[PDB]
């Protein structure tokens, strides 16, 4: 049977995927340092087989961590763009999501969803390092819900 | 679908090029094979490509538009090409060397064959093979992009945007002025 | 007062210049380095289990918001518009009429959850208690649109946080 | 032929895990994701100019001891001669002018790098 | 000392209902330290705790595999773990709601909801408000 | 606090101090996390006479700026200079 | 590899920060101010505090002015973790960073414990801070208090005598204290020429 | 605890086991229950393909003794 | 019997590598008062499974501005030598015995950095050209050193033969007579390797990731799969030149238990050091070699000559 095949191999795909997802290194402001406690041992995002990695090739994910100007919309897009597929956002705080508290400023993008697609929408300003965990752990589910082969074998 | 929604906008686009189009980009791609294979040459063909933005531009003034109900437009473009020069312009864009030569219908509708056995994406198949060889027809009875308020974009003032990804290093840089227009069909 | 934190005169004995010359070639000083993560790889971790172990916080923690009501089951809020004054961000909006009955209440009361930045200036200004401030942080979401809280998502915040907020405002209000 | 086959099996294994790399994957190539990276702006010039080697000097002296060591190398096997008393002087000779020319560059500043 | 410390990992099998259950939590929580049990909440989450472990490490749920008809024997999250037992297992307070039970409101939800992003019970905003001009309504018969 | 008497050696050797003493994970020793309820104090403007406003109004006191010089002898520096610092007697040297 | 031309390009991260705070009450202006050096959150709101409590002719009760100098000092400590740690970091000593958050992330507690918010607090305010600490805190900072000397000396074993981290720092980055004071340097910027200036010795506040 | 990183550490150094126990048991099955003859010099290399010659069956690894005399 | 045998070779190196990856991460995560992968499979044994197939699936990316025939040739090359460093490795016996063993893996290191060279190059990325070269200064700096001290150990030794260096230390190690070679060995394969303190072709805080910036997906992994297969084959060098196994020829697994763990506890320091220090600035890893360690080598290359004449305990040529 086909259908059993696909479906377990998106299984494993799906598995090798969110089990070791590699956030570029990229941060903009105060949420960056939440996220820095992330990393950090009490939650220790290394267990999880989140590693960061500095290079936009060897990235899976974005995590959008605090405010995004227009002079920096360019340089977010360019290294979105530089990242191999799949590659998945997350949106990280207040500013990363809407504006937040520069939503009305001149220099400010309102909501890195106008620049990069989005997949998970972390709240707070800065949300929890925890917060923030439980935004990985629901990007992970979400790839864990990805159909891709199962809809390749009925196209 | 004329008789279920007699009041439908059916519009009728010659080949669309564009970033993510299948017309120019599978030329271009033909290069992986070295020489390019074209029916007879590619001299008993003509095409009137018409771009991706003129056709987005002709749907959403068909939305707005009232007289577009029940109407059929033909969105073509600018000016009319060979199938060889076509080609030719193409790899000129690009600066990979062109080497066509001939192969016939029976032998190319074989290599399309060839090619549909992939469970994938086909790189080419039989009916497409067909369709790049099929001279676009003239419908002057049919309204066009100019009855739309739309002004058909040349190929030539657009397909550096879609074929400088296509050129290798030595030639990323060339601007749009280095290549002499394709000739056209008065 | 102040002090000096690099102003040393090293000593020039033979000893001293020897135990010099003995840490340059037997990089005592690098092994003594070793030692201390060495010390380290035997400590016990300082990482809890996530999910089913949670970082300790306190009554005071502002999280998502929540509209509570009086024992009766009335709204607390009275539209009175201090928390839309005082809100940093503009996050909120309010509009309000007199009820079907007498009673001055909301129609409209959203919290823009993507201009917030959860400063508690709201729950401060609110003279009754009605918008909090709770200790939920779990709540992110797939879409931009699920943060843009109406009044019924509030309301119903707190009647699905209410147990755990009345407890947390009960240890706290009287620091306030 | 056990050497050229080992050697052999190591690259074809290395050439196919490449090709599986390249073929396996779903490929979205547009011109955007293949541009140079530089830190996400735009590189200011190419990549293919010039690029100063501050130590120039130290990289012409490492041919000239890199030579060294092939001459150094038969020792093992010069120690197995009858005649030792030649042999040590010679090796000797050799070491201590090798270590003359580095304490000639090291005095003159050649091992510093240019400014 | 080595052969107290075996003893130990030993007793975490059997404390754990044999080498099953012990199988069961090393593959679901990544982790088999045997704990004192608090309580249990209606959705099936089980409470722990254990005073020797540093703070932080001395509190701990084991979620149920089954909540609201969806099952959760691989897929957790932190939002299901109920209001009353939020409040114990973020050591805000001191007590589980076993020994301080929570005071009842006619209005508090009798069953907790996990987080519903992404499903077809998400939340979608709307504005609450009515129509704020009416438009005027032509007579419905001729006249002209 | 679990680590076995060799574990503990070893660790306390290879770091050189005694780190069972001063532990960086925290146990028992941290406080409870239900406390008394406070009863704060109140301020010194919480009096029901001798009270009025007007003698305690900090923001009513404040003047406008003294023109010294508009447009419309020894010499003098900003204040005096500045005293020397002293070495701390803690430990002047680090 | 040899740098001829620094030329920092910055306000990839400006807000407009200071035209926002014209539109604002100065109750509203106050969590501007955490978000500013956003790793000396208290420290930010102190100063605002001071200066609008200069201008309204005010002055802070003594017990507030108390925890400020102390949420002041416990601010120095979460910034200097992380000014030296990320410092060792880039230079490539990554493994003190993790043994000092777990430090940081103590500190944070403290901060959550008076204001609900790990890191914007908005907790010191002009004319005292928000809320009074809660009761059992003091014994918990003198707890943390009491171990992070130990913490600080750990941090030296790996840096201080280390002869790799005394090259890539030794000689770096020398600057003269002419220099320093023309070109408005402040702080350690100053001391680590041997300039003798400290606001808190020379100018005190609270 | 740091006693978790062993099972990784054991998984290492039984993969680094194997080839180092696969090579001795190949050449004995190879060489006939013997160690593969080591010919780093010709006249080792010599006695070798005499051994190859003088075996019958040429296999340098297949020894004839005095049974082979008269 | 032999493809069976280089198969038994190259599988297992490929799965050590991988595993390698696993206790680099749990150590480095303990000895940061963390736990590193424990979620991936029962203590993370199954993180790098997940990694390896997770790499694959990616896609890979040709940069518009690289040497394509380049681009891949140098990942290809890097793992293609890595596994051609082990088959003269005496385990206690090679793949392929060879007598000059030891000239072999100089030359096939050496060969081994124009996939940095080249790779770096190819890219024709500003990043990418600093870390190659990179790579042309630290080769500078320890290969001279590198050949010299294995000159002066198989003094003692009496031949390039790897095999020869388990016979010489039957009676004790030659970490003994030659600790002070010993420890400018180990420092020189630090450098060699490319591992902290001398990390500095990838230069991560400083190059973003160096030579292999533009890399991604499994081209990537097999420039990650020759750098960890290095760290353990040079630390199996190490053993082989400093710690020698008795071998017992008619009990080979022994010395091949002994032999392994020697081996694991030498590439446990590589974890251990890059744990503990800040990393070289590439001047001073020149200035380093060529100040210290190369007069003090060529102090003691003369020593080794004289040592075993006037002692009279020359080795035997065979
Ligand atoms: C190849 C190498 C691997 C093969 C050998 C495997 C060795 C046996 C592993 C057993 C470890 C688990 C012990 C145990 O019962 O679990 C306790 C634990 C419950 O105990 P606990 O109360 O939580 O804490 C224990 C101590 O109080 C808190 O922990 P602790 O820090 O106090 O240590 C306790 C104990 C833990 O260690 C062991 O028991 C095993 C020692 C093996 C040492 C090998 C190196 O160690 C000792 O008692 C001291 C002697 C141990 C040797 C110390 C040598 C140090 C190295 C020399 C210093 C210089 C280094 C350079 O139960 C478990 O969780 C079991 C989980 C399974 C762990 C994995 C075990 C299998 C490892 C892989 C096997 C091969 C595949
Ligand atoms: C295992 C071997 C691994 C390397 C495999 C190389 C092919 C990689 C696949 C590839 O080329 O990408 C697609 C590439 C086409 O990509 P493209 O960007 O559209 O075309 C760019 C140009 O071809 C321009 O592309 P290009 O810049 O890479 O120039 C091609 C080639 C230049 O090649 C030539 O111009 C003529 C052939 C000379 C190379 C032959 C040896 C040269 C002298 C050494 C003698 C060696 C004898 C042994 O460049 C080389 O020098 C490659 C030398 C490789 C030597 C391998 C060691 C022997 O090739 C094809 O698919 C056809
Ligand atoms: C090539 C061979 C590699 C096969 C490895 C398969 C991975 C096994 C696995 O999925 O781990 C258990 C995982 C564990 O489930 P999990 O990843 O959802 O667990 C979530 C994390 N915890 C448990 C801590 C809350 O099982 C699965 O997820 C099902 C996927 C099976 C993979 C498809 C096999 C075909
Ligand atoms: C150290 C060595 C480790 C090597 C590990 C090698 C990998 C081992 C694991 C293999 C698992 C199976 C691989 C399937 C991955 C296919 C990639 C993919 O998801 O593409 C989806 C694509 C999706 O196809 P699609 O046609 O539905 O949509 C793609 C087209 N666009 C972009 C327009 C939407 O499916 C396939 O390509 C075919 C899948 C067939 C499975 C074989
Ligand atoms: C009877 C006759 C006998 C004749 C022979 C007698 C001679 C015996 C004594 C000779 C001296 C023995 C030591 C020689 C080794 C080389 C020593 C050396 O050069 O180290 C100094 C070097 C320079 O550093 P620095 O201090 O900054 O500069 C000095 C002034 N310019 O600094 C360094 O090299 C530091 C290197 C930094 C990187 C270190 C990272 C790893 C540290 C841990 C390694 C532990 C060693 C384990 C070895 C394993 C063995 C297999
Ligand atoms: C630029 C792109 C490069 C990409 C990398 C491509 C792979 C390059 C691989 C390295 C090429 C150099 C190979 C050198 C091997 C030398 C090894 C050696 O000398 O020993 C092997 C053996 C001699 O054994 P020995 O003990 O010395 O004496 C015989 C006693 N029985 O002698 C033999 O076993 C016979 C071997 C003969 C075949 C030699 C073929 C060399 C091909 C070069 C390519
Ligand atoms: C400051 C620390 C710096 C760290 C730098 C890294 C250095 C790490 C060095 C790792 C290797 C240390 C040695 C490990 C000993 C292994 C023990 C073993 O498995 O075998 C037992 C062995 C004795 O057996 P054997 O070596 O065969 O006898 C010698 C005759 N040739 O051994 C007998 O006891
Ligand atoms: C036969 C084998 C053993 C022989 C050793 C062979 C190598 C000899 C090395 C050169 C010795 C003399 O050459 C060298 O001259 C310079 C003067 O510029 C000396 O001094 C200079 O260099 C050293 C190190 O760079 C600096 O700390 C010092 O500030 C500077 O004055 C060196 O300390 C000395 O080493
Ligand atoms: S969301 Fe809040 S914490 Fe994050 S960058 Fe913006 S202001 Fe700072
Ligand atoms: S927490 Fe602050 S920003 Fe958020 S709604 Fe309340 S007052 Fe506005
Ligand atoms: S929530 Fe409180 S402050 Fe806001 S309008 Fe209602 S009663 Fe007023």
């Amino acid at each position: 049977r086909g259908e059993y095949v696909v479906a377990k191999l998106d299984d494993l795909i799906n598995w090798a995927r969110r089990s070791s997802l590699w956030p570029m290194t990229f941060g903009l402001a105060c949420c960056a340092v939440e996220m820095m406690h992330m990393a950090a041992p009490r939650y220790d995002m290394d267990r999880f087989g989140v590693v960061f990695r500095a290079s936009p090739r060897q990235s899976d994910v974005m995590i959008v961590a605090g405010t995004l100007t227009n002079k920096m919309a360019p340089a977010l897009r360019k290294v979105y763009d530089q990242m191999p597929e799949p590659r998945y956002v997350v949106s990280m705080g207040s500013c990363a999501n809407g504006g937040g508290y520069y939503h009305y400023s001149y220099s400010v993008v309102r909501g890195c969803d106008r620049i990069v697609p989005v997949d998970i929408y972390v709240p707070g300003c800065p949300p929890t390092a925890e917060a923030l965990l439980y935004g990985i752990l629901q990007l992970q589910k979400k790839i864990k819900r990805e159909k891709r082969l199962r809809i390749w074998y009925r196209r | 679908v004329r008789e279920t929604f007699p009041e439908a906008t059916i519009i009728k686009p010659a080949e669309i090029f564009g970033r993510e189009d299948r017309f120019l980009n599978y030329f271009a791609n033909i290069r992986w094979f070295g020489g390019v294979p074209l029916i007879s040459l590619g001299k008993k063909t003509v095409k009137q490509p018409v771009y991706i933005v003129d056709v987005t531009k002709g749907i959403i003034n068909a939305i707005k538009d009232p007289d577009a109900r029940g109407k059929t437009f033909a969105f073509v473009g600018p000016s009319r090409y060979l199938l060889f020069d076509l080609v030719q312009y193409v790899f000129a864009v690009a600066h990979r060397p062109f080497l066509p030569y001939p192969l016939p219908h029976f032998a190319y509708r074989w290599i399309g064959r060839l090619f549909e056995i992939s469970p994938f994406e086909p790189w080419t198949t039989r009916d497409k093979v067909e369709r790049i060889h099929t001279t676009d027809k003239i419908l002057p009875h049919l309204p066009g992009l100019e009855d739309l308020g739309v002004e058909a974009t040349p190929l030539e003032l657009k397909a550096i945007e879609v074929l400088r990804r296509h050129r290798t290093y030595r030639w990323l840089s060339s601007e749009i002025e280095d290549v002499q227009p394709a000739k056209t069909i008065p | 007062t102040y002090k000096y934190v690099n102003l040393r005169e090293p000593s020039m004995d033979m000893k001293s210049v020897t135990d010099r010359a003995a840490q340059t070639l037997l990089w005592t000083e690098l092994i003594r380095g070793l030692g201390m993560t060495l010390s380290y790889l035997f400590r016990e971790p300082a990482t809890i289990n996530y999910p089913f172990e949670k970082g300790p916080l306190s009554p005071r923690f502002r999280g998502e918001h929540a509209l509570r009501r009086y024992p009766s089951g009335e709204e607390r809020c009275i539209a009175c518009k201090l928390c839309e004054a005082v809100c940093p961000a503009q996050a909120i909006t309010i509009e309000a009429e007199p009820r079907a009955d007498g009673s001055r209440r909301t129609t409209r009361y959203d919290i823009d959850m993507t201009k917030c930045i959860y400063c508690g200036f709201c729950q401060e200004a609110c003279p009754v208690d009605a918008i909090v401030e709770g200790p939920n942080f779990e709540f992110s979401t797939e879409t931009h649109e699920e943060l843009l809280y109406n009044k019924e998502k509030l309301l119903n915040n707190g009647d699905k946080w209410e147990a755990e907020i009345a407890a947390n405002i009960q240890a706290d209000y009287l620091y306030r | 032929m056990n050497l050229m086959l080992a050697l052999l099996t190591n690259f074809t294994l290395a050439t196919l895990l490449v090709i599986i790399a390249f073929w396996l994957p779903q490929l979205n190539v547009y011109s955007e994701k293949t541009s140079p990276y530089e830190c996400g702006f735009d590189p200011m010039g190419s990549a293919r100019l010039p690029f100063s080697m501050k130590f120039f000097l130290v990289a012409i002296t490492f041919l000239l001891f890199d030579l060294e060591i092939a001459l150094l190398l038969p020792l093992p096997w010069a120690s197995q001669t009858a005649n030792l008393n030649t042999m040590l002087t010679m090796a000797l000779f050799l070491i201590i002018l090798l270590a003359v020319s580095l304490a000639y560059e090291w005095t003159q500043k050649g091992l510093e790098w240019t400014e | 000392e080595l052969l107290q410390v075996l003893k130990r990992g030993l007793q975490q099998v059997s404390g754990h209902g044999g080498l099953r259950g012990y199988l069961r939590v090393l593959f679901r929580a990544n982790d088999v330290r045997v704990g004192t049990l608090v309580g249990e909440d209606k959705y099936g989450n089980k409470y722990y705790e254990d005073n020797k472990q540093f703070f932080g490490r001395h509190r701990w749920v084991i979620y149920t595999t089954e909540m609201n008809g969806k099952n959760t024997f691989w897929d957790v999250d932190g939002s299901m773990v109920p209001p009353e037992w939020h409040r114990w297992l973020h050591c805000m307070t001191d007590d589980p709601p076993t020994v301080k039970p929570p005071t009842a409101r006619k209005f508090i939800w009798t069953n907790h909801k996990f987080n519903l992003s992404g499903t077809p019970q998400q939340y979608v905003p709307y504005s609450t408000t009515r129509k704020k001009i009416q438009e005027w309504v032509p007579p419905s018969t001729p006249y002209k | 606090a679990s680590a076995t008497r060799f574990i503990q050696w070893l660790r306390n050797w290879a770091s050189g101090r005694d780190l069972q003493a001063k532990l960086q994970l925290r146990y028992q020793e941290i406080s409870k996390r239900t406390q008394p309820p406070p009863k704060l104090p109140v301020g010194p403007s919480h009096k029901l006479s001798n009270n009025y406003y007007c003698t305690r109004d900090g923001r009513r006191e404040a003047m406008p700026p003294s023109i010294v010089m508009s447009s419309q002898k020894k010499a003098v520096s900003p204040a005096p200079p500045i005293k020397r610092w002293e070495l701390s007697q803690d430990e002047p040297y680090l | 590899e040899m740098v001829r031309k620094c030329d920092p390009h910055i306000g990839l991260l400006h807000r407009g920060t200071e035209k926002l705070i014209e539109y604002k009450t100065y109750l509203q202006a106050l969590p501007y101010f955490d978000r500013l050096d956003y790793v000396s959150m208290m420290c930010n709101e102190q100063a605002y505090s001071l200066a609008v409590e200069k201008l309204l002719n005010i002055r802070p009760p003594p017990r507030a002015q108390w925890i400020r100098v102390l949420f002041g000092e416990i601010t120095r400590l979460l910034n200097h973790i992380m000014a030296v740690t990320t410092h060792a970091l880039d230079i490539g000593a990554m493994t003190p960073f993790f043994w000092m958050f777990e430090e940081r992330e103590k500190m944070f507690e403290f901060y959550e414990r008076v204001s609900g918010a790990r890191m914007h607090a908005a907790y010191v305010r002009p004319g005292g801070v928000h809320q009074d600490l809660p009761l059992g805190l003091m014994d918990d900072i003198y707890e943390f208090s009491k171990n992070f000397s130990l913490r600080i000396d750990e941090l030296e074993e790996m840096l201080t005598n280390n002869r790799i981290w005394r090259n890539r720092t030794v000689d770096i980055g020398i600057v003269t204290a002419e220099d320093a004071l023309n070109y408005g340097f402040s702080g350690v910027m100053l001391r680590g020429s041997g300039i003798q200036w400290d606001l808190r010795k020379t100018q005190p506040y609270d | 605890m740091w006693f978790e990183v062993l099972p990784g550490i054991a998984v290492m150094g039984v993969c680094l086991f194997i080839p180092g126990m696969a090579t001795a048991r190949i050449h004995r099955f190879s060489n006939g229950g013997k160690e593969k003859r080591v010919a780093h010099y010709p006249y080792q290399w010599y006695l070798m393909e005499r051994d190859r010659r003088v075996s019958g069956v040429n296999r340098s690894y297949v020894s004839k003794g005095l049974e082979n005399i008269d | 019997m032999f493809m069976i045998n280089i198969l038994m070779l190259i599988i297992p190196i490929l799965l050590a590598v991988a595993f390698l990856t696993l206790v680099e991460r749990k150590v480095l995560g303990y000895m940061q008062l963390r736990k590193g992968p424990n979620v991936v499979g029962p203590y993370g044994l199954l993180q790098p499974i997940a990694d390896a197939i997770k790499l694959f699936i990616k896609e890979p990316l040709r940069p518009a501005t690289s040497s394509a025939s380049m681009f891949i040739l140098a990942p290809i090359m890097a793992l293609g030598l890595a596994l051609t460093m082990w088959i003269p490795l005496p385990m206690p016996y090679p793949l392929i015995n060879m007598n000059l063993g030891v000239l072999f893996m100089l030359a096939m290191s050496s060969l081994a950095v124009y996939s940095i060279l080249w790779s770096g190059w190819a890219s024709n990325s500003k990043y990418a050209l600093i870390g190659a070269l990179r790579a042309v200064a630290q080769t500078i700096s320890y290969e001279v050193t590198l050949a010299i001290i294995l000159l002066s150990v198989l003094l003692m030794s009496g031949s390039f033969t790897l095999s020869t260096l388990i016979t010489t230390q039957e009676q004790m190690w030659l970490i003994l007579p030659a600790w002070p070679l010993a420890m400018m060995w180990f420092i020189s394969t630090l450098a060699e390797t490319n591992r902290a303190p001398f990390d500095l072709t990838e230069g991560e805080s400083e190059l973003v990731s160096g030579f292999n910036v533009e890399y991604a997906a499994g081209p990537f992994a097999l420039f990650f799969m020759a750098e960890y297969a290095n760290i353990i084959m040079m630390n199996i060098f190490t053993a082989i030149l400093f710690l020698g196994t008795s071998h017992n020829p008619h009990m080979p697994e022994l010395y091949t238990i002994n032999f392994t763990i020697k081996s694991l506890l030498l590439t446990m320091s590589f974890l251990w050091i890059r744990a503990s220090y800040p990393r070289f600035r590439y001047d001073q890893l020149m200035h380093l070699l060529w100040k210290n360690f190369l007069p003090l080598t060529l102090a003691l290359c003369m020593w080794h000559v004289s040592l075993p004449i006037l002692t009279s305990g020359i080795p035997p040529q065979t």
